[PDB]
């Protein structure tokens, strides 16, 4: 598949705008989300199958954005994007992120760094995703 | 070490031991509970988080090393009201116009030109099989205790290609995707195949069409083997089973045919955890001695509480390509059940006939043979796909 | 090495050597009597004749192969002029096929003719004698030279003692550049 | 990636596969067909023209071979013999043979094609003119049953359709060679059966029967997952459908 | 073109003589000059006749320098 027809553009625009705000706070990112109404992406006459594969590939692409070598602010923005994507879908059961073995430990280290940096917003969001178990433990996304 | 990496971008990965890979995955998850099969709590709006606050805030404070008040503030801040642009009462069948998404713009472009009377329908989007066999089994649990998936069990996605390849396209392949467990042996995967190669029959019966052979291929031959990392896994549970791999090793190793040394082993001696297999790299399986299948390990992951926990369905089919029925040339609409050669009536050789178009054409009321022809019973692979 | 079912070669190409030799020696006899062999290396001609045989005994599949393929399976270094010898003997078998009724009606070509080799060589002699009455000579001089060995003009006259003296008025260098004739080659 | 298509292991030098195994040899002895035999190629107009040309070639060569071989033998005898009157007789025979060649050359292509049941060297065409692409029996059947000009290739007339339908029941819809013969329009059994089946109410089941419904329900319940059912693959099991 | 002109010019200065022009030409052998002469005699016979009636001098110096200057000019302009 690769990418949905247009999701990469919206994701890049959101992430670039959030990086330009020079803010790591989750609030500014949610204001952007509700400003552009990105949460509405999951409607629009998508049957459950199409919804499932669209959510799978969207989570995979946002995870690609979440992984390095992206810097701290952009990685935090991508984590917020993953959070909202997983939390606003309409699938049954809720589709989860694909996580590689080579990425799980690195992401745990990033969560520890987020905790150490006192920017608890991203760490809490990752812990909420873990509580929701938003991740498959795959070998590659 | 067993560190998965892409040998080629998005095409295939490095080889690693399945057991060691699963042990490494569990080591990064054991005790944490993220790999458990029990239902965990889910996120909710801040107006209803009071009930879960007592159970969540203390754990959040412990894990994030923050205070309980800080955990509560984080929970209130990260509420879904900040993210839910869609109310829970909104249908997904209509595009919300109050959006700035390019994706939804392209979606509107797709939907607008499909609203005319000639184009409006609720037909298939691009495929149907995947969701039908997902929802039929996703999130379910078995009726028997012995059919319980072990917590943290590896789930392996295996693609088995059909013997009837298009031989006209090379991007996409005819295959069916089987889900298997790490602890399962190869025997239960082999016995679960329903390929038409097991149903092949033969014999020339133009004189007596009613004397078709009693035994299908599955009742006459049982030879089947897998092939991974140069190792053949040959079935020998039954006298009809033969170690086909010995002939291959005799032919190939006698000359520089482009493949290395192989080894022979039985089919039941290994589990899926014992394999050192690549992901995405094709592999070989064979049965009946002439029906080879392309084997691709598309994905591997630990079991999740939302997955199919019912082992009675395993090996679980999740995806399947379609083959078209071979229809007879007389009525050109009914699936053939007979094939004839040297047929004087038929315009071409070979010619396909259905029972209705076969019996009354090649025989009279008394069943006496008419004309000159040779007839064979036929099983359609496009039907039993 | 085409007479043995070696594993390096498919059995499709194996043939009885006796018929091979017969076909080849009659093909090279055809080449010889048609002036092809005189003044040229025989080896490429023999190789080409073995070719026409090897395709003739089984055009069903062997017609699709080329020179490099056969010399690869045979493990032989074909000469470079082998292809040209092949081409000219195709010219000859076209000139030979025009005579026959079935061939001249069927409108054959360079490639398709190979399957009738036995038919032509069954009746070689009379047909080639007829084809002589329309010989073979090198194609280079068969370009229809309208002029052959033109007679050069008679210029044996020598004059009395010196037809000119100005020709000697070029063969010497004035001192202007004779002086500096020693300091570039040094 | 695309190099691993079947056969999975192929010889790198020659592309050949392994020799016949025990199970495959026993299967061949038992006469069990393979899934590669069902691949059938439709006849392109190019292919049809090539076969027409091949048939005219075979007829031309068959007619010419005795005559031209006789001419060549006569010429050889004339060359070797020095007797004057025998030489003149051989020359006269050669002139007669040459006139026969000229007459055959002037014969039309239709006369060369001859009757539908005339003999041909089918193996020679299969292996040398079509390079073994199509088997000799295949091309023989296709020619003599669909491609030979004497075959009635015209569209069915309504009177012909009605007469076919009336006489189909006369023979019980059996022995369609006799039905075609009684039709009298030079049709064959296969064409008559094809037309009848395409317009046979008994075959195209607008109707319903109890066993068809029961077995359709059984197969659907056995196979169907969610909203997907094998709508027309059940037709292999239940007769008179598509 | 220039090399042909200079071949002519030297054929007038050093005559129908090839080894010395090959020596002064940086990268021409005698067989090369002989082949030039075979090719050019068919058309430029009149110019070669012009090569044997005038007594302008020959050098290394003035010529060597003239060669190098015109070769550099031609190479930079070509
Ligand atoms: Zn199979
Ligand atoms: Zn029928």
């Amino acid at each position: 598949m690769g990418t949905p027809p247009g999701l990469q553009t919206d994701c890049e625009a959101l992430l670039s705008r959030f990086q330009e705000t020079d803010s790591v706070r989750f609030e500014d990112f949610t204001e952007l989300w509700r400003n552009m109404k990105f949460g509405t992406i999951f409607c629009g006459r998508m049957r459950n199958l199409e919804k499932n594969m669209f959510t799978k590939e969207a989570l995979a692409l946002a995870w690609r954005y979440f992984l390095p070598p992206y810097t701290f602010q952009i990685r935090v923005g991508a984590l917020y994007l993953l959070y909202g994507l997983y939390n606003t879908q309409l699938c049954q059961p809720k589709q989860k992120i694909r996580v590689a073995l080579k990425d799980w430990d690195e992401v745990l280290k990033f969560q520890q760094d987020l905790v150490n940096a006192q920017h608890f917003d991203a760490a809490y969001i990752f812990r909420k995703l873990r509580l929701d178990r938003a991740f498959h433990f795959t070998a590659m996304p | 070490c067993n560190f998965p990496e892409y040998e080629l971008p998005e095409l295939n990965t490095r080889a690693f031991h399945v057991g060691a890979f699963g042990e490494l995955w569990r080591g990064r998850l054991r005790g944490a509970g993220d790999l458990s099969l029990r239902e965990p709590p889910a996120s909710a709006l801040p107006g209803s988080q009071a009930a879960d606050s007592d159970r969540e805030d203390a754990a959040v404070a412990r894990d994030l090393d923050c205070s309980l008040e800080a955990a509560a503030e984080l929970r209130a801040v990260c509420g879904l009201d900040k993210l839910k642009c869609l109310e829970d009462g909104e249908d997904p069948e209509v595009i919300p116009e109050n959006t700035d998404l390019v994706t939804l713009g392209v979606r509107k472009r797709f939907l607008e030109h499909r609203e005319e009377t000639i184009t409006i329908d609720r037909a298939c989007r691009q495929e149907t099989f995947v969701y039908e066999m997902e929802s039929h089994a996703i999130g379910k649990k078995p009726e028997n205790s012995a059919d319980m998936i072990e917590e943290g069990e590896l789930i392996l996605s295996v693609n088995i290609l059909y013997p009837v390849i298009f031989h006209k396209h090379k991007e996409h392949k005819p295959y069916q995707t089987m889900l298997v467990l790490g602890s399962q042996k190869l025997t239960q995967l082999r016995d679960s195949i329903r390929c038409v190669s097991d149903l092949q029959i033969g014999g020339e019966f133009s004189n007596t069409p009613d004397q078709a052979p009693e035994h299908i291929s599955k009742d006459l031959y049982k030879s089947a083997f897998f092939y991974f990392e140069g190792t053949f896994y040959n079935d020998k549970r039954y006298p009809e089973c033969r170690d086909l791999s010995r002939t291959i090793i005799e032919w190939s190793e006698s000359h520089d045919r482009g493949y290395g040394k192989f080894q022979t082993a039985r089919m039941e001696d290994f589990t899926f955890n014992d394999l050192c297999i690549k992901l995405g790299f094709p592999y070989l399986y064979c049965h009946q001695g002439d029906c080879e299948h392309v084997i691709v390990i598309t994905d591997i992951r630990l079991v999740h509480h939302d997955d199919c926990l019912d082992r009675t369905l395993y090996p679980l089919l999740i995806k399947k390509h379609w083959l078209w029925t071979r229809k007879c040339f007389v009525c050109k609409m009914y699936t053939a059940r007979w094939v004839t050669n040297n047929d004087s009536f038929a315009p071409e050789d070979p010619c396909f006939f259905c029972d209705v178009c076969f019996r009354m054409l090649h025989y009279d009321s008394e069943g006496n043979k008419l004309g000159e022809f040779l007839a064979y019973p036929y099983v359609d692979p496009g039907t039993f796909n | 090495k085409l007479f043995q079912a070696s594993p390096s070669v498919p059995a499709k190409y194996v043939e009885d050597k006796e018929k091979m030799l017969s076909r080849t020696m009659q093909l090279v006899e055809l080449a010889n009597e048609t002036w092809l062999v005189t003044g040229r290396h025989p080896l490429p001609v023999i190789t080409a004749a073995t070719f026409l045989a090897w395709q003739s005994l089984q055009p069903a599949d062997r017609l699709s192969c080329s020179l490099a393929r056969f010399c690869k399976l045979a493990n032989v270094d074909l000469p470079y002029p082998a292809s040209s010898r092949l081409q000219e003997l195709l010219a000859v078998l076209l000139r030979m096929a025009e005579q026959l009724a079935w061939l001249r009606v069927l409108r054959l070509d360079k490639r398709s003719v190979v399957k009738h080799i036995g038919d032509l060589l069954q009746h070689r002699q009379s047909l080639v004698r007829s084809a002589f009455r329309d010989l073979l000579l090198p194609p280079c001089m068969l370009k229809s030279p309208k002029r052959i060995c033109p007679v050069p003009p008679v210029s044996t006259v020598t004059g009395d003692e010196n037809i000119s003296d100005s020709e000697i008025e070029q063969y010497l260098r004035t001192p202007q550049e004779v002086r500096d004739f020693q300091r570039a080659q040094a | 990636m695309g190099h691993f298509m079947k056969p999975y292991f192929k010889d790198k030098v020659t592309g050949v596969g392994p020799p016949a195994n025990e199970d495959t040899r026993e299967k061949a002895a038992q006469g069990i067909k393979a899934f590669e035999e069902l691949l059938v190629t439709k006849w392109k107009n190019w292919e049809k023209a090539l076969l027409r040309k091949s048939v005219v070639s075979d007829r031309l060569q068959r007619l010419l071979q005795p005559k031209l071989l006789k001419l060549e033998y006569l010429h050889q005898k004339q060359s070797k013999v020095s007797s004057e009157l025998e030489r003149q007789a051989l020359e006269k025979q050669g002139r007669e043979a040459e006139k026969e060649i000229q007459d055959i050359n002037q014969l039309p292509e239709e006369a060369l094609l001859g009757n539908r049941l005339d003999s041909h060297d089918w193996e020679k065409i299969s292996n040398i003119n079509f390079e073994g692409s199509r088997s000799a029996e295949e091309i023989r059947k296709f020619w003599q049953n669909s491609e030979h000009p004497s075959i009635n290739k015209q569209e069915w007339s309504r009177e012909e359709e009605e007469r076919l339908q009336a006489i189909a029941a006369a023979h019980g819809h059996l022995e369609w060679q006799k039905i075609a013969e009684e039709l009298g329009t030079s049709r064959s059994a296969f064409q008559c059966l094809q037309k009848f089946q395409q317009h046979n109410k008994a075959l195209k089941r607008k109707e319903w029967t109890e066993e068809e419904d029961r077995m359709l329900t059984q197969l659907v319940q056995e196979m169907r997952v969610g909203s997907h059912i094998p709508y027309r693959r059940i037709v292999y099991y239940m007769e008179g459908r598509d | 073109n220039k090399e042909t002109d200079m071949f002519f010019l030297a054929i007038s200065m050093v005559g129908t003589d090839f080894s010395m022009i090959g020596q002064l030409f940086p990268h021409r052998a005698r067989i090369e000059i002989k082949n030039k002469f075979k090719r050019e005699e068919k058309t430029n016979g009149w110019r070669i006749d012009k090569a044997f009636q005038e007594k302008r001098p020959f050098d290394f110096d003035f010529f060597a320098h003239l060669l190098q200057k015109v070769l550099a000019e031609e190479e930079k302009r070509k």
